[PDB]
């Protein structure tokens, strides 16, 4: 349950300092390698904690949260303060279902920044089950929110927290007040995305989302995200073909295969579903390139 | 339509 699952034969245990190699593939526009490079100095520098954040940071985007998590708890077991590192925990958790983990993080990101752990003085109606915890930072952000009126990651945070609680009027308003502040950041597309898409407005998802790859071309979660939408409208030719876009730059996969198997079974090909086994997107035509 | 979104 602790150490990361490391992919065998890594090209870059060969390369001298494999962190700017990768660095730079994330400026590439390309995350399945720039994960490989990260894998590297996190196994010849276990101690470097800006490695497992780089590397958490990107498989989370990479449409990986299992190993996106246990990469960010290395990077937090070796600097507890960071909230890069607690900002993307809450988001992890927040997909994974995980709440209490996701509270806890939140708070964290917020009591971490020198300018608010003036709130560490704390003290039916409202949603969530795991309530007390759910109160308390919700309160907290709000006192945080009338400290500094336009933060933009207050604003982004409130939009986590308020998708937890299902309310996605709420994640919605302020993850729109987030982007406009900075409306070049995808990370934050993408949340519009899928706070919209979970609070069953695909249609004006799908935009948020486009936003989002015309900044990161290449950023596999938001490929799985447009499939995610377009098969809940039903329009199983397009969620398809997105999901083999984001499968082929995904790199083996994943459960991804799985969601790709129940597209075709619902579209009545029972070939094609039949060769869904070899690893190969090869096959599959519609696109190409 | 049931499949969820991430952040």
């Amino acid at each position: 349950n602790t150490d990361y699952p490391f992919e065998a034969n890594n090209p870059y245990m060969y390369h001298e300092n494999p962190m700017e190699e990768g660095l730079s593939m994330l400026k590439l526009a390309n995350l399945a390698e720039a994960a490989l490079a990260f894998e590297a100095v996190c196994q010849k520098e276990p101690e470097r904690e800006e490695a497992w954040r780089s590397l958490g940071l990107t498989q989370a985007e990479n449409e990986k949260d299992g190993l996106a998590i246990i990469a960010l708890n290395h990077a937090r077991a070796l600097d507890p303060a960071d909230i890069a590192v607690h900002a993307a925990l809450a988001v992890s958790h927040t997909n994974e279902h995980n709440a209490n983990a996701a509270l806890a993080s939140l708070r964290a990101w917020l009591l971490s920044q020198p300018q608010y752990e003036q709130l560490g003085s704390v003290n039916e109606d409202f949603f969530f089950a795991a309530p007390n915890e759910y109160r308390e930072c919700r309160t907290l952000l709000h006192a945080a929110l009338e400290m500094n009126p336009n933060d933009a990651q207050l604003h982004a945070s409130l939009g986590v927290l308020y998708n937890l609680s299902n309310n996605y009027d709420s994640a919605a308003a302020n993850l729109r007040r987030a982007v406009e502040l900075r409306p070049d950041d995808a990370q934050l597309w993408n949340k519009l995305g899928a706070t919209l898409a979970n609070g069953n407005r695909p249609q004006e998802a799908l935009d948020a989302y486009n936003r989002a790859l015309d900044i990161n071309p290449g950023y596999v979660r938001v490929m799985y995200n447009m499939a995610v939408s377009y098969s809940n409208m039903s329009q199983y030719d397009l969620a398809a073909k997105q999901l083999v876009r984001a499968i082929y730059m995904q790199v083996a996969t994943r459960s991804m295969w799985d969601f790709f198997r129940m597209l075709l079974n619902v579209m009545n090909r029972p070939d094609l579903v039949e060769l869904t086994y070899a690893q190969n997107v090869e096959p599959f035509a519609k696109e190409f390139g | 339509s049931n499949r969820w979104s991430k952040l």
